[PDB]
Formats: structure tokens, sequence, C-alpha cells
């Protein structure tokens, strides 16, 4: 017995995008059946990290340039809600790839 | 190569304790983590021990990958002694 | 006969504390630290072991007897690889033990007959 | 590949110097045993130092003793 | 063990150094990679990167 609202930021990280959606339906999913206070499913500007590498490992040869990228997307959800349930709530289910972070303040 | 006695015993334990040696190709460097000796010193003994059997070997990332056999881990033991019955973690302790 | 002799060699080992030979000998000595000594009685010159026995006296107690190539095989110097010696020959000269290791046995016992008469 | 280079000159390493030594540690006809030269205290009294000229220094403290009489 | 056997390795090429082959030329220090150039065209599908342009 504690109940107590913390009012708590959770960000997502995830360099898979069917993951990530999926994750984002499953706490939409969780806030649906414990009635929660939230903010929805909050995009961010996808960082692409671009290496650009000259494709030849000799140099001899045209000028052949590739750009290794890797966009990464980000996606956050602000949660107003209560204490030990929530943080129950805020662990479990798990995508491979996606990254799920909970951080606190009360 | 020529290690002080007392350190290559240290290391010895060390790896008996653990059943896993790193040590990167990190050179001349002043010490590993772990085992508070000289890198090279200690790459040398692990080579030597390599040598008739005993420890397993890759230089994969440079990064050196040390796990003795059953039979190499008793030749450890001779070497320092040590009473039956201490274990690395070759035999099962915990749950999973 | 004489449990506190191989044993006491053995543990020695273990501990890192024969400090076999002159020099470490007398290192050992110097101090508190040199537990029991066993010299060779038939040697050359003898001056060396009388010069040894001074030390002792400057902890004291010491073992005399002769027998060193079979001392020096109780010790352990050179390579064993099989079970016993597996060496040309090795004899004791002057071995000095810092450690003691397991009790029980005839540790203090061999030093009562010594030292104590 | 460019071949030989001699600006001569060679060496070996360094001598042990064998002896039969311990003429330190002097002993007196039964009774007292006597310490020769010089050791350190700073180290621990039996611990011999050396003698050169108008120098007294350790071995296992090399450079860190140093002493004039 | 001797003192003079190292000078300052601080920077450049000194801890500016490879994490694979243990080489110097052609480092992408890039997000802390590390990496030869080489090497990760043939590793970066598997570290992350594609070729989607
Ligand atoms: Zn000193």
């Amino acid at each position: 017995q504690e109940v107590v609202i913390h009012k708590i930021r959770i960000n997502l990280t995830s360099t898979k995008v069917k993951q990530l959606e999926n994750v984002s339906a499953n706490i939409i999913k969780n806030a649906e059946t414990f009635k929660l206070v939230k903010k929805g499913p909050v995009r961010l500007p996808t960082k692409v990290l671009k290496i650009s590498t000259r494709k030849t490992p000799n140099g001899e040869g045209s000028k052949t340039w590739d750009t290794y990228e890797m966009r990464i997307h980000k996606r956050y959800i602000d949660l107003e809600a209560p204490a030990h349930i929530v943080k129950r709530i805020t662990q479990i289910t798990i995508e491979p790839g996606v990254d799920v972070e909970v951080i606190i303040a009360a | 190569m020529l290690i002080p006695k007392e350190d290559r015993k240290k290391i010895y334990q060390h790896l008996f304790q653990e059943g896993v040696l790193v040590a990167k190709k990190d050179f001349n460097q002043p010490k590993h983590e772990e085992i508070d000796t000289k890198n090279l010193f200690v790459i040398k003994a692990l080579q030597s021990l390599t040598s008739k059997g005993f420890v397993k070997t890759q230089f994969s990332w440079q990064y050196y990958y040390y796990t003795l056999t059953e039979e190499g881990v008793v030749y450890l033991r001779e070497y320092l002694n040590l009473p039956e019955h201490i274990f690395p973690a070759t035999y099962l302790a915990g749950q999973s | 006969i004489e449990d506190a002799l191989k044993v006491v060699l053995r543990t020695s080992l273990v501990h890192d504390g024969l400090a076999r030979g002159l020099r470490e000998s007398a290192k050992a000595l110097t101090r508190g630290e040199g537990q029991l000594a066993v010299l060779v009685e038939s040697v050359t010159e003898e001056a060396i072991s009388k010069l040894v026995q001074g030390l002792a006296t400057e902890n004291v107690p010491l073992i005399k007897v002769a027998d060193a190539k079979q001392l020096g095989e109780w010790a352990g110097l050179g390579k064993i690889d099989r079970d016993g010696n597996a060496r040309k020959v090795v004899g004791a000269s002057v071995v000095v033990v810092k450690n003691w290791g397991a009790d029980t046995q005839e540790r203090e016992i061999l030093l009562e007959h010594f030292s104590q008469q | 590949k460019k071949v030989y280079t001699t600006p001569k000159k060679i060496r070996h390493k360094h001598k042990k110097v064998k002896l039969a030594v311990l003429n330190y540690y002097k002993v007196d006809d039964e009774g007292k045993v006597a310490k020769l030269r010089k050791e350190c205290p700073n180290c621990g009294p039996g611990i011999f130092l050396a003698n050169h000229g108008d120098r007294f220094y350790c071995g296992k403290c090399h450079s860190t003793f140093a002493t004039q009489k | 063990e001797n003192v003079w056997y190292s000078h300052p390795r601080k920077f450049g090429k000194g801890s500016r150094q490879c994490r694979i082959s243990g080489s110097h030329s052609g480092l992408i220090r890039k997000y802390g990679l590390n990496i030869d150039r080489q090497s990760f065209r043939e590793k970066a599908n598997d570290i992350g990167f594609y070729k989607y342009r």
C-alpha cells in the first residue's frame, strides 16, 4: 500500500520500427486496461547515422563511395500515473531489438 | 618468459578461481584488470600453459580467450599444490 | 622416523619458504623468520656449516644429520613431471624452513627432541 | 630488399660473477657471529650493503640508498 | 618493466587505435566505433548500418 502519483517519462530506443510499434501498442493497451493519464506515443526526429566510406579497400580504382546508414527511431511516452503497480506495468513485455527506458521523479 | 615467481603464482591462482582469462594484445601498458600485474608476462605464461594442451586460445578482436580442460585444471592445482574440492566455475554452483 | 621433514618441505613449497642455499638461509636466519634449519654434517670445509650455526645462534633450532642428496630429493629441485625424482641429482646444502602449514604429526615433537632434549 | 649493414662494435651482455663468496657474516671461533662491512637499517638489519669508495649502497632498494663515511 | 620503453602515446595514432586488427590507417571514430574501414564493410550489416541510400 503506497498510492502516490509519479508523473514519469518513459523513453524507447529502437533500430527496428515494427518492434517499436508493437511495444507502443502494448503500452497503449496497458494504459487502457488500468485507466491511466497519458500523452499518446510521441515521435521524434529519427537520427540517421551515416558513415561515408570508400568501397575500395585499396584505393586503386574509380572513386566509389558508400554511405552506410543506420536510421534510429526514438519514440517516447509520458505517463501521469501512480507507484508500485505502474512500475510493475512498465517492465513487462519485451520485443527483440527495442530498448525500454523508464526514468524517475515523484 | 621469465616472470617474478610470486606474480606468476598469483596469476595462476586467479585463473583457477575464474576458469577464464582475457588480457588483450595491448602490450607495454601499466596493468591488466582484476590481476594487478604487467600484461605481457601474463600473456606469455598463458601461452606456455597452452603449449602442452591445458588451455584454449583465440586471437579474436585482439582479446585472447583462455579456458582450461579438466586435465589442465588438475595440472594447475598440482602446480599450486591446493587441497581437493576447490572449484573454478566449470563445477556448477548457481541455477539457470 | 621424522614426520616434520618431508611434510614441512611440502608446506614450505606450498607457501614459499624454502630459503635453499647459503645467502637465502642467512637472510631467513637474520630475523624471526626461519623456524627450522636442516644442514649437512658431512660436507667440504665445514666452515660454512659453522657459520650457519653461528648465524642461527645469533629463533635458533637446527636439525643436523648428513644425507644431502636425499634431502634435496625430498625438498624438490629440478623437473618432476612423472611422480618421483626425474633429475640427475641434487643435494641439500643448507635448507631453512620459513613456513609450517598444517600442525599435528611430529611438528613440535622433532623440535622437542632437538632443542629441548 | 637492400642488404647488409655493418657499423661495427659488438658485446655479450653481463657476467654473473660466480665466486664462492660469504666472507661476509664473518665468524669468531665458536662464541659469536660477526657482521662484516655494512648492512641497511632502512630495509631491515641483515640485508647487506655494498662498499665501493666513499659510498655504501643497497641492492634491494638500490637507487634509494646511498651513505657516506 | 622498463621505465624508458615508452614515451607518451596520447593521441593521433597512439590511443586513436583500431578495434579489430591492430592497424591505424582508415579509422572511423564516428559514434566511437574505432573500426577499420575494410573490416566494417564486411560487418556493418551485423552492427546495423545498411545500403538504403
Ligand atoms: Zn635500502
